[PDB]
């Protein structure tokens, strides 16, 4: 060891980390479908197919 | 004369001075709150009576 | 304090603004001021010190004559229109005293006197509390009024905010009332553009909300209420310093910063109004606002104040604070004037 | 001013008409701006925190990155709306108002006489 | 953190864990009063957690990799140099009482963390409201100016009002005669350098001010050299006391746990040592706060955060 | 009318009765602050407009919306109950219970 | 022949009530430190 | 005379706010501000407001200023007070001097001078008090109005247990 | 308009300006605020009993319930100036102009 006491931040949260990484790749298939689906729309209500 | 004294005179230190004054003028107040109300009661009837904002 | 009693405290002042911002009665207008003043008075007696309770009983005391003209004025309203929808009010003597009243809540001059000594008073946490959320009730009612807003008495009360809030600045060395002067010029500016374009309003106000809630973090998280104790942070925190400067330069509304965005449109919206002198004049006061933001500036990141011994045992211990949103916050106060054209989502 | 045209239908961040208008495509140069933004605030949260900048908590920096972009990338909808339906309002009340918007008869400088000042 | 005010919500009170052993008790005496070994003595009867007096290195002990520091990072002050020179011109003699008050309130934060979170009492040595009779002792003897008492009493006007007492205050009577024979005997060459009036003004600071104003808000407990050698006594006095003083007594689950919220961020209960009187004594100008700064970020596991440095062996730190 | 000749008849009557009582026996030569009782004080207050919500029910459960009528009567009482208990549980009816 | 920084007498003016101390404004002091008054 | 008896309380009345407003001693301010609240009930009675004005004698009088007067017992056991009662006095006897004499007056709003019997409807409401029934609507319709009153009722009353405990 | 109303919205300003002049105590001050309460309440009830507005009659009760809520926020806040002072003088509330 180098520390006399144990750190909050010495070992990962991996409940955390996997929050953030499931959370993040969530946000990131929903802004792909949201931006697909309002070109598929845009097209559709303008014509352009 | 010139560029230590009156051109530094009249713009800049002149105005420093008089924002220093107004600075102290505003924030000179004794922390009574009867005389900020009798200042707000002053207030009403200025803008009621000597500036007509409620007609 | 309890949490559960302050979780509660708290939700019951957010609800108390929330039934102002939704509410088309008049009275339930009246009663969400009410209902937002019982709540915050414990926030402001948080720590249980005479300053404190002289702060409540200074705030109490203001915003219970504010409810009280605001009743009046209601009642007017009633007698000249038989009705309580919140809109345009049916007689001068009622939008008069409407707005004054509303003034006195919002603590603009010459109703700004209180608005120093209960910011002083309080902590930092219910000083970020009254300089932000507090605004948000009567700056909505004050949205819905504007077809009978006195154009004179708006705009004097506007002119006079931003000179007195100018000039209140330049004598303080006490951070609370830095923050409390620098909140009535900045209302002052959210006032005078109202009744010509009621969108900048909400883009000056939330800016001003973005910007003192990142220098209240910063002091918080600092644990600074002065000057010369904002001056040690750079042998503690020299990053906090680098934030304060870039967020004291943007309240300052330096370009190419995000303080500018507000001022800049305000100006662009009163000149084609064609009122040229005035925001002229306005512009060139707020040069006092920057100059006692540049004095901290100075004081806190352009030059190293001398520190004392004991600083050396705060170096080895890290902040544990929670520093909520501080570095979303901070980026949003400095770097969001590219997205200026943004502010058409308030319309 | 264009508050009683989102007045019959309130609260709506993107009304149904949004949807004709194309959206922000994802290499929008505002959006990576917010990106951008977003990485600044994921590396002001190390720096606070006394974390190493660019290494500590890359999940982190990326949900920074992923949050501002995902919140902006419905605020440039939202703008482009606004932008939008303030077109369409000047537009149909140019349309409908004919006498007060009349076609100036525009003349050639032939014809157009300015007075001429010489910088001697 | 560990500890906040979801804990508190989510179940966690203080008062569950706070027995009847869970006492704060603080042994005093003089400068060779042998309380050391009776204040451990305490701890191994009653089954307290024992802290040493804290000196100048006490943080180091408590951070880092717990070895102390070189001394121009933590004290900038010699207890040596103040016994070979008291009236020194560098200003040693209150930089030392200013960052030993620094040491026991950092000290005291510790054993009511540690007696908030575990229920198991502390037993302390010359705890912060024993500290100032050194000053005064010191401010008697012409070592100290009296603008330093004055900053010394702003730092614990606005840090010890923040705190509750102990519970029993020990007390060792130890003649000024018999101190000096256990310092000849103890054989430290700066040490026997004490004179007798310095001697003679922390034992007056001691029974004229201190124990009065303990003797109300706790329970004082005093014992003369040879009785304080049995501690069974002791120990029996300690079991045998009626706790009926001091503001242990209203202490809920919510005055505990705002005081926990308080001990256990280091930085606020450090707060106000800093405060910016500029002192001469205490006040280090830039250049040099600059480069001892800048030295300190330089030291192993020192630069960032405590789970974040590589030169110390962290890991996974792109996780985290 | 009546009711105004009433209590003027009332008030006449109490003041005749202490001016004989103040000028008949005429004619012979012959604290600190207890924060306990403003706080009953207060609990008081609260209490009473929680009653003047409570006072037009007689009148209103000859409503036609009587499932809306009766939430809201047990609910103000409840919140009446809730306030006691409050009092109750955080020391607030103590040593003048 | 370094850069200059603040001396004590720089940032003592810094330290005041006020930032510019008038006939009036004199005798005011500078709050306490952790903001608690003595209850007198 | 009799004509004019809402007048007349409302006289009443603004002698009374005169007479606390003036400031003499808060227990005298309390009595002054107890006779204005039970002339004010008279003139709301007048006007057919029963129910309203027993609210004025039970939760005004009976319940507020009790409270007050019950602090001001615990708390505290002139020329200008005079000279202000004797001002506000002759502004409104002025007024009604005014009013009186002429049947109209404009002080910010126009007034009539006529006896304010004279705005009444002329018709009846049947078996009930409509004031009754809309007071009793707080249930039917009020629901919303009960919630906020009731909460901030209750909050008031954890607000002051919060303040008035010091710690 | 109607006479009595010139009488209540004068009695409205006399308690307005009993509450923007102060004399000495916080008790006098908290009077006209609730004197001010007073004839909020009349002049509503007349408007709202003359006009037969019926659900209407239920806001003066509204207007009562929460001022005097405020008010008795109010009467708190005096007996804590109270117990720092020993009086409720306006003149001890002046720590906060430095
Ligand atoms: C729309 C408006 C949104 C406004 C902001 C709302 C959230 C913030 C306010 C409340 C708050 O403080 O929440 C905590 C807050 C973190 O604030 P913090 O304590 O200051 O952050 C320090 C560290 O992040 C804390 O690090 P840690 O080690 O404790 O944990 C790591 C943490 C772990 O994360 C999690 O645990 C998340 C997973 C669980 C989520 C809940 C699941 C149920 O990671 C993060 O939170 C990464 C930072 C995320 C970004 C924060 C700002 C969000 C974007 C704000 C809008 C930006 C717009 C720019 C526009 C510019 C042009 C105008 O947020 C989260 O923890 C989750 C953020 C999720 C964002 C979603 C965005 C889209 C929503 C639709
Ligand atoms: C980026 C800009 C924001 C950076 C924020 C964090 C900065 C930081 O901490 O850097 C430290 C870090 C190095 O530090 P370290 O050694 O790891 O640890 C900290 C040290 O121990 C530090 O040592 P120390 O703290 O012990 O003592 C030295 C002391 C030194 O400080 C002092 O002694 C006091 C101050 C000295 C005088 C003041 C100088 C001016 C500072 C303010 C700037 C003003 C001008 C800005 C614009 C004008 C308007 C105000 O403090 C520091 O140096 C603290 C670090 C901060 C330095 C830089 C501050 C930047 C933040 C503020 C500016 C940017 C945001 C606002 C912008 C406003 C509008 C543009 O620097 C970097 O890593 C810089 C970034 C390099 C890589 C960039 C890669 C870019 C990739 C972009 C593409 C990927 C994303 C794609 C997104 C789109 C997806 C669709
Ligand atoms: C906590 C909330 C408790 C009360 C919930 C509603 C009780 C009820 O009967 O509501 C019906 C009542 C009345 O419904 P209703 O069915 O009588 O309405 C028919 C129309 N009239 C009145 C003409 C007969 O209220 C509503 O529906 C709307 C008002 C309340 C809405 C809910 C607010 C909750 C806010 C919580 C924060
Ligand atoms: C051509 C342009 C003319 C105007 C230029 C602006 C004013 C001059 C330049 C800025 C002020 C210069 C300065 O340093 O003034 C110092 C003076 C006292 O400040 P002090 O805190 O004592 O200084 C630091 C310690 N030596 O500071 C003061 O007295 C206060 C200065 C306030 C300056 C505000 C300027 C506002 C302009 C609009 C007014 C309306
Ligand atoms: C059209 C507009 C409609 C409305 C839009 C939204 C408006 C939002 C207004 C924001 C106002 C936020 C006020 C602060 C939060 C409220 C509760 C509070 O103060 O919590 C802080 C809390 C208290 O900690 P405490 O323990 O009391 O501190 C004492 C020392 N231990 O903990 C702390 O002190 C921790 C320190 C950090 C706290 C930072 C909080 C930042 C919140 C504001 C974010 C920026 C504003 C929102 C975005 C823009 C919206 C306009
Ligand atoms: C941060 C973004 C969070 C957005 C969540 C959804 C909010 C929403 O749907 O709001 C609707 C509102 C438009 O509603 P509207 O009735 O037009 O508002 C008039 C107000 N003057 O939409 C908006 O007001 C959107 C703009 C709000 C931006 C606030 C922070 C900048
Ligand atoms: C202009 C707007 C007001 C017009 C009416 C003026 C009424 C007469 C009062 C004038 C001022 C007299 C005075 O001494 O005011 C100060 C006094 C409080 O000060 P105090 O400490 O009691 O006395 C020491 C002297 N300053 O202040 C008071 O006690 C004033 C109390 C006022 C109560 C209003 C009574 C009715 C007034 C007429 C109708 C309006
Ligand atoms: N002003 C002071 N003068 C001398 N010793 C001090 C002073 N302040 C604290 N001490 C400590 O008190 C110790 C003496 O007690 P002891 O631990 O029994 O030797 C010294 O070794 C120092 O660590």
């Amino acid at each position: 060891k180098f520390y006399i006491q144990e750190p909050p931040h010495g070992s990962p949260n991996w409940l955390k980390v996997g929050l953030t990484l499931g959370t993040s790749a969530f946000l990131w298939i929903y802004l792909i479908k949201q931006h697909n689906e309002d070109v598929l729309e845009y097209k559709r209500r303008n014509g352009l197919e | 004369l010139l560029d230590l004294i009156w051109l530094e005179t009249i713009l800049p230190k002149t105005i420093s001075l008089a924002q220093m004054k107004m600075s102290t003028t505003i924030t000179s107040q004794k922390g009574l709150i009867k005389l900020y109300f009798l200042s707000f009661l002053i207030t009403i009837l200025i803008s009621t009576t000597l500036l007509n904002f409620h007609e | 304090m309890n949490p559960i009693i302050l979780i509660i405290i708290l939700m019951t002042v957010m609800l108390g603004t929330i039934i102002v911002m939704i509410s088309t009665h008049w009275l339930l207008i009246w009663i969400g001021f009410e209902m937002n003043m019982l709540a915050i008075i414990p926030i402001m007696m948080k720590k249980h010190n005479p300053r404190a309770t002289e702060a409540s009983t200074k705030y109490f005391l203001t915003q219970s004559t504010a409810s009280m003209l605001l009743m009046m004025a209601i009642i007017i309203n009633l007698m000249f229109s038989g009705q309580w929808t919140v809109m345009k009010l049916f007689n001068p003597m009622a939008s008069m005293l409407m707005t004054m009243a509303l003034a006195m809540k919002l603590g603009m001059a010459p109703f700004h006197f209180w608005v120093p000594e209960v910011t002083q008073g309080i902590p930092l946490s219910s000083g970020l509390i009254l300089l932000t959320w507090q605004k948000l009730a009567p700056m909505s009612v004050l949205y819905q009024i504007l077809p009978s807003i006195n154009l004179d008495l708006i705009l004097t009360l506007s002119i006079l905010s931003i000179t007195i809030g100018g000039w209140g600045g330049l004598n303080q060395t006490q951070l609370r009332k830095i923050m409390a002067y620098s909140s009535i010029a900045h209302m002052g500016w959210m006032t005078a553009v109202l009744l010509y374009n009621p969108t900048m309003t909400l883009l000056n106000l939330i800016i001003y909300i973005i910007m003192t809630s990142t220098m209240f973090t910063l002091f918080m998280a600092n644990s600074t209420t002065t000057t010369l104790s904002l001056s040690h942070t750079w042998n503690k925190a020299p990053i906090m310093t680098i934030l304060v400067l870039i967020t004291l330069l943007s309240m300052g509304g330096l370009p190419p910063l995000s303080g500018f965005m507000p001022k800049w449109m305000i100006i662009q919206e009163m000149t084609k109004n064609d009122s040229i002198i005035l925001p002229t004049l306005m512009a060139i006061t707020a040069l006092l606002n920057l100059y006692f933001y540049m004095r901290l500036t100075y004081s806190t990141a352009l030059t190293m104040f001398p520190s004392t011994n004991n600083m050396k045992m705060k170096w080895q211990f890290p902040t544990t604070k929670r520093m909520t949103l501080l570095p979303t916050m901070t980026v949003l106060s400095t770097m969001l004037l590219p997205l200026t054209p943004i502010l058409s989502i308030l319309e | 001013m264009m508050t009683g045209r989102q007045a019959r239908a309130p609260l709506q961040f993107l009304p149904d008409e949004a949807r004709s208008l194309p959206p922000p495509k994802l290499t929008d140069p505002r959006l990576a701006y917010i990106g951008f933004l977003g990485y600044c605030s994921g590396l002001i949260d190390n720096a606070i925190r006394r974390r190493p900048v660019l290494s500590a908590g890359l999940h982190r920096q990326f949900l920074y990155i992923t949050s501002f972009v995902f919140v902006g990338y419905y605020l440039l909808k939202r703008q482009d709306y606004m932008y939008a339906v303030r077109d369409h309002d000047m537009f149909s009340y140019i349309k409908s108002h004919p006498e007060d918007f009349p076609e100036k008869d525009k003349k050639t400088y032939r014809e157009v006489f300015e007075e001429f000042h010489p910088v001697r | 953190l560990q500890y906040g005010p979801l804990a508190y919500i989510l179940g966690e009170k203080t008062t569950k864990k706070m027995t009847e052993n869970s006492k704060l008790i603080t042994v005093d005496g003089n400068i060779c009063s042998g309380k050391s070994k009776l204040a451990k003595e305490v701890a191994e009867k009653l089954g307290l957690k024992h802290f040493p007096e804290a000196g100048i290195h006490y943080a180091d002990s408590t951070t880092g990799d717990g070895k102390p520091l070189p001394v121009r990072f933590s004290g900038n002050c010699s207890l040596e140099k103040f016994y070979d020179d008291p009236k020194s011109n560098d200003g040693n003699s209150y930089r030392l009482q200013a960052w030993l008050y620094a040491s026991r309130l950092l000290q005291y934060a510790d054993a009511l963390e540690h007696l908030l979170s575990t229920g198991q009492g502390v037993v302390l040595e010359r705890s912060i409201y024993s500290d100032f009779v050194f000053l005064e002792a010191m401010y008697r003897q012409g070592f100290i100016r009296k603008q330093c008492v004055d900053h010394y009493n702003q730092v614990k006007k606005v840090t010890v009002c923040e705190y509750l007492p102990p519970h029993v205050v020990i007390y060792v009577d130890v003649p000024v005669s018999e101190v000096q024979s256990r310092i000849q005997k103890k054989g430290n060459p700066h040490e026997m350098k004490i004179t007798s009036a310095y001697l003679q003004d922390i034992e007056n600071v001691y029974k004229g001010t201190f124990l009065p104003e303990m003797s109300e808000k706790c329970e004082v407990l005093q014992y003369s050299a040879w009785e304080a050698e049995d501690a069974e006594k002791v120990v029996e006095d300690i079991q045998y006391l009626k706790y009926d003083k001091g503001p242990w007594l209203d202490q809920d689950d919510r005055k505990l746990h705002n005081l926990r919220m308080l001990v256990q961020d280091k930085l606020e209960v450090l707060n106000y040592t800093s405060i910016p009187v500029f002192l001469p004594e205490v006040t280090i100008g830039a250049h040099q706060s600059d480069r001892v700064f800048q030295e300190f970020t330089e030291l192993p596991g020192r630069k960032y955060r405590a789970g974040y440095n590589e030169d110390v062996g962290d890991k996974w730190i792109w996780l985290k | 009318m009546n009711l105004m000749i009433t209590l003027l008849t009332n008030f006449t009557l109490a003041t005749l009765l202490v001016t004989i009582a103040f000028w008949l026996p005429q004619l012979n030569v012959y604290l600190p602050f207890s924060m306990k009782f403003f706080l009953v004080a207060i609990t008081f207050l609260l209490f009473d407009l929680e009653i003047a919500l409570l006072l037009p029910l007689p009148w209103a459960s000859q409503t036609t919306n009587l499932n809306t009528m009766l939430t809201m009567a047990l609910l103000l009482i409840f919140l009446l109950a809730v306030s006691l208990a409050y009092e109750w549980t955080q020391k607030g009816l103590e040593w003048t219970e | 022949a370094r850069q200059w920084q603040p001396d004590v007498e720089w940032a003592e003016q810094y330290g005041g009530a006020v930032m510019y101390p008038t006939k009036e404004t004199a005798h005011w002091k500078p709050p306490p430190w952790n903001d608690v008054d003595p209850p007198k | 005379m009799m004509t004019y008896i809402v007048f007349i309380l409302s006289i009443i009345f603004v002698m009374g706010f005169v007479g606390f407003s003036s400031k003499p001693s808060p227990i005298y301010g309390g009595l002054g501000l107890i006779v204005s609240g039970g002339v004010g009930c008279g003139i709301v009675l007048n006007f057919g407001g029963s129910f309203l004005g027993l609210m004025v004698f039970l939760i005004y009088l009976g319940g507020m200023m009790v409270v007050f007067g019950y602090t001001t017992a615990m708390a505290t056991e002139n020329k200008v007070v005079l000279g202000t009662f004797i001002t506000g006095l002759l502004m409104e006897f002025l007024m009604v001097y005014y009013v009186l004499k002429d049947k109209e007056v404009e002080i910010v709003f126009k007034f009539n001078g006529m006896g304010d019997w004279v705005i009444y409807d002329t018709g009846d409401s049947g078996f009930f008090s409509e004031e009754a029934m809309g007071i009793a609507a707080l249930y039917s319709y009020g629901t919303w109005l009960v919630i906020v009153t009731g909460w901030s009722l209750l909050i008031g009353v954890v607000v002051i247990m919060e303040i008035t405990r010091g710690n | 308009m109607s006479l009595v109303y010139m009488n209540i919205m004068m009695a409205f300003t006399v308690s307005l300006t009993g509450l923007l002049m102060y004399r000495s105590h916080l008790m006098s001050s908290l009077l006209c605020l609730e004197g001010m309460m007073l004839s909020l309440f009349i002049l509503a009830t007349l408007m709202i009993l003359n006009s037969h507005f019926t659900l209407a009659s239920m806001m003066p009760i509204i207007l009562l319930v929460f001022a005097a809520c405020e008010a008795a926020l109010g009467l708190s806040l005096l007996v804590m100036v109270s117990n720092t002072y020993g009086t409720d003088y306006v003149q001890n509330l002046n720590l906060l102009q430095c």
